[PDB]
């Protein structure tokens, strides 16, 4: 039989795809449980659940026709009954009831589901999901949404079966693979903590003739040794393996794969640093008086001080941490929105973007947001920045430098060398007389408790934050709005709550950057919308609350694996996510071949996206 | 969706 075998790091809170807006989730459900429709490998919207679907032409009303072969099955594959219409509003009456992560996806878009949400009404029945019969869902949207369809990707939008989740209760979606039933490609066979996820192709998956391995075997990497990846590759154990040209074997394993490594494109996960904006939790300090904290306190409220941290951060020195000196650049994302994510009248997004900086001042002039590259360092403008902000802030009394805790884990090597890196370009460019970044070394739990996995903004242990963000949608908001002060699923990042906007958020703007998004949401026409949107994200960029840094993608690897052969989508989490559609071969893939493979997906997928808009009218009914 | 990392995944 075929298996597919590599590492995974990240353990799941939960398998809670209802109620979680966190990959360490929607990356294990993505094999476990499908939606209404999905992706091929050219990042076309597919049928999955539904076998068809139309649009009313107002747009408002999405029908979906279910196919009748679709069962729910046990960890243990054995059917428990047929996925049917019902299984959605059930969904989504979980979700709003359990107040899920992920309500910003539905809640101002379905028809009746913020009054149920806030208590206005009760009653579940005026809410825009319906089933017609056993085969037909049928939601009812508030407005028009050209990008609805690909919202059906993100895992809020899953179905669920009412009788088993009755009888779970409180158990339901817990980290255990009996906690959830299946209705996608794999079943999950195991899932231990710091040790192992693994799954097993389902036989009697409706479409299993599209998932050519049977096993899927992932053992626990903590970043403690990362040669071990290339190790098991060579001794034949892993099918692939991420390659670090900074460790001492590199010189070897390049003289071994001369004509193996393989390069992957950038994708549309952005990263970037962040401020606390209002820290309350300081068990992991270099800071021992009330005058350092609140001096921290005051400085990350002050935009100037945020420039000069950006202007200071040197992108390639960051990069080249993980990617040696000569991949240092290939990861780099100077947007929160990548550059190429839409198009405006055949313009990239990033160079619209990059147009509206005229108006936020002279130290944006001539700034370039292709990926690839670091428009940001500059140490002249960031020391006058520097010297502004320390005139504003020394009239309030704050005491300097600046001490800015950044966490890492103690395992996580090639972290540690990127945190070094970032203390060392801020510190050499503003003085450590400026500014000190202090760098917390904490365990796994520490670590997870103090940030992604912390569940209220008061237990946010950090100065200095590094997340990311992967779309859900095919819209610029997806990323956008993740900084509003109403719901936005960054704020707790920044310290920050969802709901009326505090002092610490409009001494910064997010007011002003969320009553701009409201604006920006009711324009329908594209071109118009996407331009809006441009010059939100002009905004933000010059407010430096985010310091964008990297991308997923654009890294060395060796590979068993049939290029181009596994799902892609630049939105959702039915793509590179998922396990179906992947194959595995027996020869170390060439550069070369790779590369011919490149350039036949490329063509191909121009050509296949123009016929999915074709296929797209059919459905207006 | 909230990521972390980045780190060696597929």
């Amino acid at each position: 039989s075929k298996t597919y075998n590599y590492v995974y790091s990240s353990d799941p809170s939960s398998l809670n795809y209802l109620a979680e807006n966190r990959a360490a989730t929607s990356d294990i459900v993505a094999n476990l449980v499908d939606g209404l429709l999905e992706n091929d490998q050219y990042g076309n919207i597919i049928p999955s659940l539904a076998e068809d679907w139309t649009v009313s032409q107002d747009g408002l009303t999405y029908t979906y026709k279910l196919r009748k072969d679709a069962k729910w099955f046990t960890s243990e594959g054995e059917e428990y009954a047929p996925v049917t219409a019902q299984d959605f509003v059930t969904g989504l009456q979980y979700a709003a009831d359990k107040k899920s992560e992920a309500l910003y996806l539905v809640q101002d878009s379905v028809a009746g589901l913020d009054d149920y949400i806030t208590g206005k009404t009760s009653d579940f029945s005026t809410v825009g999901v319906k089933a017609l019969d056993d085969q037909t869902v049928q939601y009812t949207l508030v407005k028009p949404e050209l990008y609805w369809n690909s919202k059906t990707l993100a895992t809020i939008l899953f179905p669920v079966n009412a009788d088993f989740l009755k009888s779970k209760g409180d158990d339901f979606g817990k980290a255990d693979p009996s906690s959830i039933l299946y209705n996608g490609p794999f079943l999950m066979k195991a899932l231990v903590s710091k040790s192992a996820i693994e799954y097993k192709k389902n036989p009697n998956y409706w479409d299993a003739k599209n998932v050519f391995v049977d096993d899927v075997k992932l053992t626990y990497y903590d970043g403690s040794d990362q040669e071990s990846l290339e190790r098991n590759f060579t001794a034949g154990a892993y099918t692939t393996a991420r390659l670090f040209p900074n460790s001492s074997s590199y010189e070897g394993i390049k003289e071994k794969y001369k004509n193996n490594i393989i390069y992957s494109m950038q994708n549309s996960t952005s990263y970037f640093f962040n401020f606390n904006l209002d820290r309350k939790s300081y068990n992991y300090t270099s800071k021992t008086s009330d005058i350092e904290k609140k001096s921290t306190q005051e400085a990350v409220l002050n935009k100037n001080f945020r420039q000069a941290i950006n202007f200071a951060f040197d992108r390639t020195s960051y990069g080249a941490q993980s990617e040696g000196k000569e991949g240092a650049t290939k990861i780099l994302r100077n947007l929160v929105v990548p550059p190429n994510f839409v198009s405006i009248k055949g313009k990239d997004f990033g160079e619209v973007v990059a147009s509206k900086m005229v108006n936020y001042g002279k130290e944006w002039q001539g700034i370039n947001f292709a990926d690839g590259q670091d428009p940001y360092y500059n140490p002249e403008k960031a020391k006058a920045k520097f010297a502004e902000a320390k005139k504003e802030l020394e009239a309030k009394g704050v005491q300097f430098p600046i001490h800015l805790d950044k966490t890492v884990e103690v395992t996580d090597k090639v972290g540690i060398q990127g945190v070094s890196s970032i203390k060392q370009s801020i510190e050499s460019v503003l003085g450590s007389d400026n500014v000190v970044i202090d760098i917390q070394q904490l365990t796994s739990d520490e670590f997870d408790s103090s940030g992604y996995f912390a569940q209220t903004a008061a237990q946010k242990d950090y100065d200095l934050y590094h997340g990311g963000w992967g779309p859900d949608y095919q819209d610029p908001s997806t990323y956008l709005d993740i900084f509003n002060t109403n719901s936005g699923g960054f704020l707790q990042n920044l310290g920050l709550e969802p709901g009326e906007a505090n002092d610490k958020a409009k001494a910064v703007g997010l007011d002003v950057y969320t009553q701009m998004l409201e604006e920006a949401n009711k324009e329908q026409d594209p071109a118009k919308r996407y331009e809006k949107y441009a010059d939100i994200q002009a905004w933000l960029i010059d407010s430096s609350l985010v310091l964008p840094s990297v991308s997923r993608g654009g890294t060395p690897s060796l590979r068993r694996t049939v290029p181009f052969a596994a799902a892609y989508g630049l939105t959702g989490t039915k793509g590179v996510e998922s396990y179906k559609y992947l194959k595995v071969q027996d020869k170390i893939v060439t550069t070369d071949e790779y590369a011919k493979a490149r350039e036949k997906w490329l063509k191909e997928k121009e050509e296949s996206n123009k016929k999915a808009q074709e296929e797209l009218a059919k459905h207006v009914k | 969706v909230m990521v972390k990392g980045p780190g060696p995944g597929r």
